């Protein structure tokens, strides 16, 4: 029972840095999503006119 | 197609990619390191390994001291160069390379002898029927998906910029500096000491640049950038060793690239990255200097840090005239751009005529490379 | 059995069916697309 | 989820069905089966009894024992009847065979049957 | 600690369903960047001419 | 400046719109004669310049004229493929002895008016 816990606690280990780098990455592509997106509304302005 | 697909090998100074031709991703990466142990035998039983060679050797840096076979573009080392390729065939590829011609990368300006040496050993040795060398940057260029720009790239070992246009390359403008990804490790390596934090071995030396992958980016503006860190503590991290202790890098996420700027750090009197572009730049006529201008490419690992891209576009569009436009053009898979275009320029049905067939080894010798490569 | 296969040589070429190479992004993958 | 170790894992499966298919018929000469290629070669003896098949000759007899020491030394006999036979091997231990490091188990597969096609 | 060892799987599957909602958001961002950028390539183009 | 004013006038006057406006009607004239040929394979143009882009139709072209099969372009949608195909194109055009000038890939590719409105008149006149 000893050796199936320690295996257990080191996935747990694992899962929790995979969860937050994916999280973090999601984060800074919302970012930069919502900037080129600004970008793309006032160039089209521009041409436009 | 009918014909075997062809291996592309890219062998730079810091790692080694290999693949076959027409996928769009490398098969095998892995550190170009040779190990060999260097402490006393003990419990006779076990294993007798000569030799560790490559990520085995990244598993036990304790107990071997690490070697590069490449160092500044140049195989300093043959047997190790050997060593490396036999694993890349048969134990990462698992392929024979009998059956396979192969593609072959390296440094624009190098010894012609390590040309010659390259051909002779994998005709005479691994017994490929045919075989090409190709400059990193041109399959830069061949994977940018453009025909026409200027390349800089830097590896770790080298920094080249090549100007190409409309298919056309300037041997004159081609410019080379030896400062790269190995020059900032040790920089590194050095200004840790003043926190307190001593590397010294050869298997710290990847601990370090394990930090400067994870805990480096290039500042915007270096000396409010050194004033804001002086004034407050809000730009530190904290990176914890293999074996516990936890280090705060603080100041020094900034200094180190910075070196790839301003050369002056390191006590070499070339010129930074920027002013090398702008000189290759200017190195080229009158009428194609605008075309050159709006398609600069970056390429290799050593401009992966965060801030590259509008740092060098900040230095470039002041040093150049003000009157047209500046653009840098950075993919986000720059590091395996040599590749991407090593596996293009081997899928053109042109290409098929460029080989250096075996008929032609035994007829010229050695020397038919420089005839028929580049 | 052959060179051909016991080797899996990869028969199709992926990068000819891909647009504009600088547009790839490695480290997700989990859609086609 | 990256390109590299995906394009690696499908390649892998497809050499491992195959190379288990190979060794399967000439083991079938004598009475052995590998179920895995992986979990089957640890202990050696397999390895031992595949190349006294293909070589034509008898090896020293393993020695017994269930330890780890044991299997490195079981695997250490048959790595040194193939560096006997002028077959060249890079980055190649008893450790790794036994660990099980999926690519160095493959290439030595490879090689095997490179040499005695 | 056998009453520990659960706790430790209810956690190990409960992250790893934070983990697959995180893939989710960053693979709907993704999609949304590439056409941003598309769009806004034409657009400088035309700005251009 | 009065002088160059007008004659610079004259000039994207007469010449820009004498130059044009042939040019249009011999586009339309051209791409019905190669929609006339093409329909054996199944297959029409709708545009002269951006259909010949990509270099398949002028390959289909040929193979209608010659009756005979090319090389097969290559399946590959990058520009150094729509290159090669046009090379392929200009190279079985240069085997059998058709004088071309000024007649590159990039031309085509770019899609240069004058130089496609030749090649397809010079492939009118001299082929069939
Ligand atoms: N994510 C990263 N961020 C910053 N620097 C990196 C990163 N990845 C790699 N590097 C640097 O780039 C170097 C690898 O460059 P690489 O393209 O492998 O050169 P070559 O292929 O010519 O050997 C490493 O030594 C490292 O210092």
């Amino acid at each position: 029972d000893e050796e199936k816990m320690e295996l257990q606690e080191i996935q747990l280990k694992e899962a929790k840095h995979i969860a937050e780098e994916a999280d973090r990455k999601y984060e800074e592509v919302a970012r930069k999503l919502v900037i080129i997106e600004g970008d793309l509304e006032r160039t089209e302005e521009r041409a436009e006119l | 197609d009918d014909d075997i697909a062809a291996l592309v090998v890219d062998n730079g100074s810091g790692m080694c990619k290999a693949g076959f031709a027409g996928d769009d991703a490398p098969r095998a990466v892995f550190p170009s390191i040779v190990g060999r142990p260097r402490h006393q035998g003990v419990m006779v039983g076990m294993g007798q390994k000569d030799s560790y060679v490559g990520d085995e050797a990244q598993s036990k840096r304790g107990i071997l001291t690490l070697k590069y076979p490449i160092e500044h573009g140049i195989v300093t080392n043959w047997d190790d160069m050997e060593k490396i390729w036999h694993h890349t065939f048969y134990n990462e590829l698992r392929v024979a390379p009998e059956e396979h011609p192969v593609l072959l990368t390296e440094a624009p300006l190098n010894p012609k002898a390590n040309r010659e040496k390259m051909t002779q050993i994998m005709f005479e040795t691994f017994n490929t029927p045919a075989m090409y060398v190709a400059i990193q940057a041109v399959l830069s260029l061949y994977a940018s998906g453009r025909t026409t720009g200027i390349v800089m790239d830097s590896g770790d070992g080298v920094t080249h910029t090549v100007p190409i246009y409309e298919g056309y390359a300037l041997p004159h403008a081609i410019l080379r500096l030896d400062l790269a990804g190995r020059d900032l490790t040790d920089y590194l390596m050095k200004i840790l000491t003043e926190r307190g934090y001593s590397f010294t071995t050869t298997a710290e030396r990847e601990i370090v640049r394990d930090i400067k992958e994870k805990l480096c980016y290039v500042a915007l503006d270096f000396e409010q950038e050194m004033a804001t860190a002086a004034s407050s503590s809000s730009l530190e991290k904290s990176y914890e060793l293999p074996d516990g202790q936890v280090i705060t890098i603080g100041n020094e996420r900034f200094r180190c690239p910075e070196a790839l700027f301003q050369p002056s750090f390191l006590g070499m009197e070339s010129c930074g990255i920027h002013e090398t572009t702008f000189n290759s730049i200017m190195k080229c006529d009158v009428d194609i200097r605008k075309d050159l201008y709006a398609n600069t490419v970056l390429s290799g690992g050593t401009t992966m840090y965060p801030g590259i891209a509008d740092r060098m576009q900040k230095e470039i569009t002041a040093l150049a005239p003000s009157t047209m436009k500046i653009k840098i053009i950075a993919p986000p898979e720059r590091k395996y751009s040599v590749w991407i275009g090593g596996s293009i320029l081997a899928s053109l049905s042109t290409f098929q005529q460029m080989w250096i067939s075996k008929q032609e080894y035994d007829e010229s010798g050695p020397s038919i490379v420089h005839r028929k490569c580049f | 059995l052959g060179y051909k296969d016991l080797a899996a040589i990869p028969k199709d070429k992926a990068i000819l069916d891909i647009e504009r190479p600088d547009l790839m992004i490695y480290e997700p993958h989990f859609t086609y697309s | 989820r990256s390109r590299i170790k995906a394009l690696a894992d499908e390649r892998e499966v497809v050499q491992k069905k195959t190379f288990t298919k190979w060794v399967n018929s000439h083991l079938a000469r004598v009475s052995c089966r590998i179920t895995d290629l992986y979990k089957d070669l640890r202990d050696g003896r397999m390895l031992i009894k595949l190349l006294e098949v293909l070589s034509g000759e008898m090896l020293p007899k393993p020695t017994k024992g269930k330890m780890r020491i044991h299997c490195l030394e079981n695997v250490d006999k048959a790595l040194q009847f193939l560096k006997e036979q002028r077959v060249h091997l890079e980055n190649m231990g008893s450790h790794d065979i036994v660990d099980g490091n999926h690519r160095l188990v493959l290439g030595l597969i490879w090689t095997i049957i490179l040499r005695f096609q």
